[PDB]
Formats: structure tokens, C-alpha cells, sequence
């Protein structure tokens, strides 16, 4: 990654052991569960695209989903390579497979992260990174939201967990997530619960509806 | 298009 | 998070890989037990309000409570905005912003942003702020996790006081998020006879310390 | 905590994680044996009080010894309110202040880095210790009394068990010398308590424990 | 390795507890799945030839694979030594030399020497010359101890179609020590080696569909 | 401890969470195994009294061997009085008796002054030279087997022999014979090596 | 060890907790296999002697092994001062035992250490311990490089394995080693392969032979 | 009033 | 004498 020196200047520093080891351990354990996604971001602070590589990279299973990240960051690529067509001691213009760190050096990498003013070919690449695993991440979801009821002596605390587990993993967009909230998850309580949720009446909060069916 | 998962921020 | 270098400047480093496995770690293990929030406060000391995102985000299962927490977050930030709002119109080049809540939140403003706040002389403490919202939130999560009423806490027959009094104090923690007369009045009147007989003997004002020692 | 930084200059520090982790782990391992409360005093080095207060919080049990713990606490401040009563200018610290429920870490900093320093977290730090030795005295399961070298229980395990209830009941010095030169010998299993008897008194721990060996 | 300080001076630091027990751990756990090349050019950065070999001489294992690898650095070090000669003659005592291959390698050369080269300005970075020829030796290797042919893989009458996938292209890496390795022979072969329900509904799709639609379609 | 920050003054850092645990559990796993004073002794590189006195107070167990040790520390403290005897000038450092250089009457901020002072009165590595005088009688006396009492076994290897022989040695210690205790074989093939040998040959002759 | 600071000073360093443990680990979990000793180099990297004897001494099992080693650093130390005979403020020349940090203070090694020229004894030393530990390599590998025979199912690259580490550890001069390289290795592979590599001719590479019988 | 546990010091 | 077990560079 880059980082800030004491005399204010970013410069380079090796990836650690820790960062390599803690993204390889969350692949294994996690797979693509959604939360996979915010610990990539956080574990690739600072990256170069070189780092993000090696991430990606480091990782020994689920080469079908590595095969089909690499194909969203080559589309991410050549829509670089229309929108910005590039043409001696001088920087060059990063194109598509530059800033996905193919055909640039680290050197050149640094040079237009800590130019002024920069390039953040660091944090484009991982833009379209995060666009890629976002689309793994909902394929490889098990359960569609429609199939999420609460069962007949589920407590509700564990019924919600597993309705925004889904919702979450299934990444639809605000207006129908908002819709998912204000038709299924009540129409989904069990009997019970769902004759005291319907007492509660619309504009309910979820602490109020949770509180009520504990 | 998928909405993405960073449910906050 | 912002730390101060070596060199008695503030800046900004990267969230470590131990701080969000410590997290993590302690999500996964203690719930929503209410020792977390203390945990919590700790492990997120100079956060931004990206690095307190981060933090919540990569939390994978509890999202009953990640939805709470996301309501007690806006709700929050509503009021941010009725009491400290931000004046609307054009914008100063080179020229520090007013936060509004959704910056404060860290959905609507940079990281250089939140940068330039934190750092600001005075500082505008959108991290401090963020964590007072994130911590509001918790603590109604904890309230709602916990398993058992105080009521129901009294002292078995053969229980030793000790025994008794840890689970009488771990309840009231967790049913009050937080660990500070009826109290009290409760704690003797659901000690068990023998118990009970020697307390009320020792009259107002005892310690638990002597409470603990007059039943051992 | 406050650490010096490479201008000579005392500033505060994140508490760290590793930190955190160990003594949440050596409660979690240990409880309130006595070996406890130095590695406590250990691990808050150059703690502010807010941090002192972070430890104590994040203890997740025994919370009738921590609210045990927070009453010395609140005796110790009002005693410190008792004899040290209180624009741009820097406040006196009362009580609570000390104790991190009445200032901010700012303030606390303030005390703490000032010439001259008023070093809260020390003050602080010594309240808590204080409430501690209450808790390990109370807690501890044996009494020196009942502590007997079995007929087949070799004398180091048997003074392992003497000295370590000894540490915990926290008598004066000389009550512990007291119980060394009397109890020790007196309640050593008999072939053990002839030979020692043998050696006769002022004879050194090291001679008897050879002695029985 | 050689890092930037605090005030941004390019010095030599020792290798870490915890970069050679990693670098030991991953060899051990991975042998050499090809996963553990990105790995080694990770543990490595920085790295002087003498890490690089302090590296590769910290493995216990795979003693015939270490010949190998040792055989590789030699063809690449002369290759080298023929592609950037060094004029021979006296060479003055105290001062800057040119490297040869031997001492890119960290066979002739000292440490001194090898921070000399990589903190010069321009650097002349020895370290990453080096740790080039050990990659290539150890992809080398990878492909030699690849256990399947891509030609084997075929999805099985119940096996979903995504661990059909996963195991095309884990092989086809292993085969090839590389990632960059889908051309229109291998999707052909992708569906080629797909069950008949799946190849049929691979088929009804026609070429030029992503890997993300095929799989969506055999879901 | 005392250590040199990265720009050269001579600098308190507390004692670290990493250094705590690992003598620890470094006395947990190894009780008063020899090798454990070696560690105890880097451990503490650097360490002020105080640093000393937290290493050894952090021990839960083994209280018999910390009351032998505290008696060692304080005949070694006496010592040091009969051979450097000692109100205060103001602002003035004062002279460290015995119990000043074993933490007990001496504050962290004098025994910084004394070992940051120019030139330094190093309390800290005399009181760490008293811990492992005390300690290494605590290794003699946990040794739980004589060097009489090694003998190799009829079918014991040479190599499994010299192991134990010399470990125990190492124990016994710490505050020829070799060939002799070895079995008959073994005795005959040594002595025929004659005298001047070295372990080194003795081991291979045997092998 | 010594490590140089930010003035460009080079200063002492306490030994690390991580590095103790290591080293520790190590020989427990490996004994005297050979890589144990490039590992034991690494780790010592700027050592001084104080600290090479802080990393054996606290070495708990194999006393034979330390015993061996201390010897072998008696003679080094012995040859050391026989090499170079040693005749108020002023800096005083080490003797061999001074190298080996026993009759020498940490100050000393750090004074001849960091002097203008230095001498480095803390290199010096950790020479001798290398010296010892190859002879207890040499002398604890548990198989002569005559009695590695591929068997009857192993496979080749199994045998190989063997073969190079059994060579690694006995540590003969590179002549040696390619005369067992060349007569052994084909002679004691089992009857199939051997027929294929003997089909194969003279000067066949280990690459060769390995795939010509994989 | 307990007299502490620091055995050292 | 043993030659080394250092297989990769300087010995
Ligand atoms: O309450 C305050 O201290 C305050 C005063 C003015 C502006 C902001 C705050 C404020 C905070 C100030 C400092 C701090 O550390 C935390 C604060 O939290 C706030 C939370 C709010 O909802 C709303 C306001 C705050
Ligand atoms: O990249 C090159 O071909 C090159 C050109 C001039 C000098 C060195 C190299 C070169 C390298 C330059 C930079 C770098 O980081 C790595 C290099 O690796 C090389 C490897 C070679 O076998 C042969 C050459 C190189």
C-alpha cells in the first residue's frame, strides 16, 4: 500500500503477512457471504493495484468465481479504455489494464497515486473489484427472500436474522428492500406473531415489532 | 444491476 | 482511525487487520452481551466515521440488529439535521464544509472529508459523534438481548450469596445497558430465608461488601 | 495511555487490542487469584483513567465483585473530594474526575501531561488495586489453618499451598512470619515435621525443602 | 529487505519472524498449488537476493523440486550474464561493481554489496531480477506437479454446474501456473465436458456468452 | 524498560502484553526447567527494578520457590550494603541502597534517573544478576534426578544416553564420567578411543 | 541484535519475544533436520554474541547436541586466538572467548560492533555456531544416501525427494554429490523406472528422469 | 486492611 | 569437514 511518512510525503510500504494471511483465512471461512465484501475493502487500505492482485490472487478455491471477476474487471477496462483514449521522464496516461495492474509497474503505480494532482488507480481498480464480487456474491446466495418464513415455534429474533440475511446477500435495490420490509416480513410471521405485528399497525419500528413477539 | 452489501456508510 | 505520528502530527492510518479480527471475534463470541459495548468503544478509539462503517459492516450475522442499529442511525441523524442544520447554497473553493447527518454517518461525505473535519482546529468530531449514534443503537440491542428480568433473579435454596449476586448484578447490567434504592431493597428481598434473616439484621446502608461477607 | 513521543513530548496513545485481549483472557483464565492484580497494574502502564475504565468494562462475570470494586471506588473518590477540594485555565480534578465519569479524556490528558503533572491514572489506578486486595482477600477459597501436608503429599506441593493462601489473605509481614514460624513446621506430615523439627527454627526454606526432598 | 524509513531513506531491514514462518507454513500447508507463487512474490517484497535464498533455503521439504528450481536460476543467471555482460578487467578495490549473474543470485555477491545495488540511484534492483528467475522456476514447477489433465475434467450427471467450473479452472491454473488462460479453445472445452442437460442449455446460449451466464443458466 | 528510541535518547517504554504472556507461559510450560532462565533473562533486557519485580509478581504458582528467591534477593541486597554503604540535597540524586536496587524502596522516576544517568548506576541488571542468583538455586533444587543416577539402559542408545546425562548435569549445576555410566559395550568401544576424545567421536564410535 | 536508527546510528536492540519463540519453536518441531540451520541464520540477523548465546541457551532438550556445539566453539575460539595473539578509554582487541560473548559485555560487542572499521563479532560468532550445527546435521541424518531405494510403489518424485534430502543433510562437496547424482539415483530406483531412465541414456537432467517416470 | 499482593517490589 | 546445507546462494 501507500501510506504517509513522517516528513508528509506517501510513499510505499509492503503488504504485510497479516493483511495476506487475514483475506486468505476470510475466503476460506467466509467464502462469499455478503460480509466478505467490507473486509476485502478494509483489508486492501491504501492498496496499490499490484496489492489488490496479489489478494485476489492468493486465493486457491472458487476459481469460477476468480474467472468471473476477472471478466467484470476486464469489461470495467475496456469502458476505461473508451472514456479515456490515451495517445521522456514524463508520466504516461494509465489505460484500462494499467490500472488493473496487467500491463503497469509498481513504480508507475505510485507515480500516479502520489502525483499531484493523483490518479487513485488504486482505488478505481478496487471499484470495479467490489462491482465483481458483488455480482459473486448474489449469484452464490442459497435462499430467495419469497422463501423466508418464520416457522411455527421460531423465536421471531432468529426469523428476522435469517429474512435480512437474505435481503442482504440478494442486493436488490432500496425500493424494493423497502418493499421486501413492508410486505413479507409481517406477512411471513408465524400466526401469533403476526396477529400482534398487524395490532402494532404500519410505521412500527423494528425494536417495536421485536420487542413484541420476544 | 446488484445494489451492493456495505449496509452502512 | 487519526492518530498522532511520532512526530506530534495527526494523520490518518488504516484500519489494522487486528482491531477488525478483534471485532469481529468479539461479535461472534459474545453477541450482544453488554461487556461488547465497552469492547466496542475501545477497539474503535480515533475512528472515522468509514472505519466505524467498516466495522459494523463486516459484522455477517445478527442483521435483526444491523437493521435496529440502522434505524437508531437515521433516526439520529434526522435530528442532526433539525437542530444543527447546514446552511443550503453555493460552495467555497478550497473551503471546509458543514456536515450534515449523512456525513456525519459516513454515507455522504469522503474520507478526505471526514478527514478534514477531524483534524480541523477546533475539530469538528463527526467520528465522536457517529460513535455516540452507533452506541445509542447498541445499547437498545443489548437491552433487547438480554434473557431474563431482574424479577426472576432470586437466590436458590442451597445457592451460595456469591453465586447469587453475580447473577443478580449480570441481569441488572444487561436490562439497564449499563452498570450503574429499589435495587437493593430487591437484592435482599430475593436472597433466600437464612440469608435474607442475617441482611435484614445488618439494617440500611450496608456495603455489599458486607452484605458478601455477613452471608458467607 | 500517555507515551513519549520522539519530541520529548508525553501524548495519548489507542489503548490497543493485544492489550484489551489480555486482560479480558487472564480474568477470564485467573478470576481473582492474586497473580491477577499485578498483571492488572502491568497491563494499565501509563493508563488515563478513561482507559482504567475501559479494563474494568469490558470484564463480562463476576460482576458482584465489580460492583464490590466500584463501591471502594466511590469511597476513595469522596475521600479525595474530602481533602482536595475544588477562562482558558486549567480546572482541579474532584473525585469523579479521577475516576473518568466526570472528565473527558481531554481533561484527563491535561492533568496528566501538565507542569507539574497530576497523574490521575496513577491515583486512580491506586483506588482500583485497593478494591482489588479486598476482592482476592474475600475470594480466597482456603484458610492458612487449613492448610495440612498429607500423609503422602510431597512438602513442596504442601508450602506451594501454604504460601500461595498466604499471598492471598494479605496479613501484615509480620503475621506472615508468624504463620511461617509456626503453622509451617507445626502442620508438616510427621516424618516431614521430625526432620524439620531436627533443623530446628531460623533454618532457611531452601534447607527444609532440601531437607524433605 | 530493503525499506523506506520513517523519514523516507531507503535502508536494509532484517527479515521477519513472521514473514519466514509464513513463508515456511504456506509451503508446507500448499506445496505447490499455484496459489503459493503469488504468495512467495508477496512475502517477498523488498527482498534482497540474500531473503530470496534465505527464503527458499528455510524449505524442508521437496528437495527434488529445489533442484530443479536451483537449475533454472543457473540458465536464467546465464542468460544474463550473455544478454548484460560485464566487461572483465582489474576491478578498483572499494567501489561499485556491475553485477553478474552469480551475483544477482546472492552466490557471489554480499549484502553489502546487494543494498549497494538496489539503494543506488538509479537502483539497480537485483532483488526483483532474482526473484523473477525463481518464479519462473517455481511455475515450472507448479505445471510439472500438476495432477490433472484439463481433458479429465467433466462435470458429472448430477454435480452442479459450478463445481464442475471449479474444478475446470482450478486445473486449467494448475496446468498452466496461470490464471490468464481462458481462450475460445477453453470455453469450447467447458462445454464440450458439461453434462448433457447442462451442455444442451450451454448450447441453446450460443458463443460469445460470459461465464456469468452460463453459470446463471445452469442454476 | 530502558531502551533507545529510533533517535538515540535513552527512553522508559512500559513493559509490553507480549513480553507479560510469554514468561507467563513460559513458567507455566517449563516450571524451573535450566532453559527457563535464559529466557527470563532476555525477557527482561532492558528492564528497570520495577520491570523485574512485575515479571516475578505476575507468577501465579510456585509461591514455595518466589519465597526461596525473595530470601536470596534480600541476603544479596545486604551484601551490597556492608560493601557500599550510603535528608537530600534538593533536586539532587541520591545514592541507591540494597532495597532501592530491588524496587522496594526506590520510585520508577529514581531508577530511571539512576540508569539514564551519565555515567549510568545500572540497578536494574544488579537486581536482575540477584533474581537469577536465586533462580538458578531454584533449578538445582527442582532437578529431580542425580547424575549418579544415569546410567544408560542395556539397548539405550548412545545418542538417548548423552540426552539425559547431560540435561541432568545441566540441572544439577546450575547454582570421565560419562564413559563410566555407560553400559558395557559402549565402555569397552570408549575406552578403547582412549583419552583426548572428543564428544563428537565418542558419539559416532557408539553409534 | 543492532539495528540502525533513524539518525543513521547503528544501535542495540533487545532481542524480541517473537524472535525467542521461534527459534524456540523451531528446534523443537524440526530437531537438527538441515533447514533448521538457514532458519537459525535468519533469525539471528545482526545478532550480537550476547544474543546467539541468549537463542542457544535457552534451547531446553538435546544437551548432546548443545554439548557438541559448545565444543566446536571452543575450538574455533582456540584457533581464533592461536590466528591472532593479543599482546584508559581505549578500545581492547577481542580474544575468542570475547567473540563467543562469554568474557566479553554486551557494551564491548557493541563497541567493536559499531566501530569505525568494525569488527563483527556477533558474524564471526554465528560462523562457529554454523560450523557446529553442520556436524550435528551430518551426524543425526537418519538414513545413509546407499540405503535410499525407491520402492516397488513410491513414486519418483517421492524417491527423489529422499534422495536430495538425504544428500542435503550428509553435506558432502558438490563433487560428491554428483557422483552419487550419477550412479545412485539411476541404481537404486526401482526396476520399471529404471529401465525407462536407463532407455533414456547418459547426462539425463533431474527434470528429465522426472518426468520420464511420472 | 489487606497488605497487597506484590510479593516483589 | 560438512560442506553446508545452504543450497541457495552464498553458503
Ligand atoms: O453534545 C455535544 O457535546 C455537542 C455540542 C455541539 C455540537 C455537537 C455535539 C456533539 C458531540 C460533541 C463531542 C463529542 O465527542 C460527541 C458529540 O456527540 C453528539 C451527538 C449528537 O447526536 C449531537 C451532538 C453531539
Ligand atoms: O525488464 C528488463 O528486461 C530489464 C532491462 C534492463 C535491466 C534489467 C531488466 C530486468 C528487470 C528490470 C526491473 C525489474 O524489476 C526486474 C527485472 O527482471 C529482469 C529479469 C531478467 O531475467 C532480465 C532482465 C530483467
Amino acid at each position: 500500500p501507500i501510506v504517509q511518512n513522517l516528513q508528509g510525503q506517501m510513499v510505499h510500504q509492503c503488504i504485510s503477512p497479516r493483511t495476506l494471511n487475514a483475506w486468505v483465512k476470510v475466503v476460506e471461512e467466509k467464502a462469499f457471504s455478503p460480509e466478505v465484501i467490507p473486509m476485502f475493502s478494509a483489508l486492501s487500505c491504501g492498496a496499490t493495484p499490484q496489492d489488490l492482485n496479489t489478494m485476489l490472487n492468493t486465493v486457491g478455491g472458487h476459481q469460477a468465481a476468480m474467472q468471473m471477476l476477472k471478466e467484470t474487471i476486464n469489461e470495467e477496462a475496456a469502458e476505461w479504455d473508451r472514456l479515456h483514449p490515451v495517445h521522456p521522464g514524463q508520466m504516461r496516461e494509465p489505460r484500462g489494464s494499467d490500472i488493473a495492474g496487467t500491463t503497469s509497474t509498481l513504480q508507475e503505480q505510485i507515480g500516479w497515486m502520489t502525483h499531484n494532482p493523483p490518479i487513485p488507480v488504486g482505488e478505481i481498480y478496487k471499484r470495479w473489484i467490489i462491482l465483481g464480487l458483488n455480482k459473486i456474491v448474489r449469484m452464490y446466495s442459497p435462499t430467495s427472500i419469497l422463501d423466508i418464513r418464520q416457522g411455527p415455534k421460531e423465536p421471531f429474533r432468529d426469523y428476522v436474522d435469517r429474512f435480512y440475511k437474505t435481503l442482504r446477500a440478494e442486493q436488490a435495490s432500496q425500493e424494493v428492500k423497502n418493499a421486501a420490509t413492508e410486505t413479507l416480513l409481517v406477512q411471513n410471521a408465524n400466526p401469533d406473531c403476526k396477529t400482534i405485528l398487524k395490532a402494532l399497525g404500519p410505521g412500527a419500528t423494528l425494536e417495536e415489532m421485536m420487542t413484541a413477539c420476544q | 444491476s446488484p445494489s451492493g452489501v456495505f449496509t452502512f456508510g
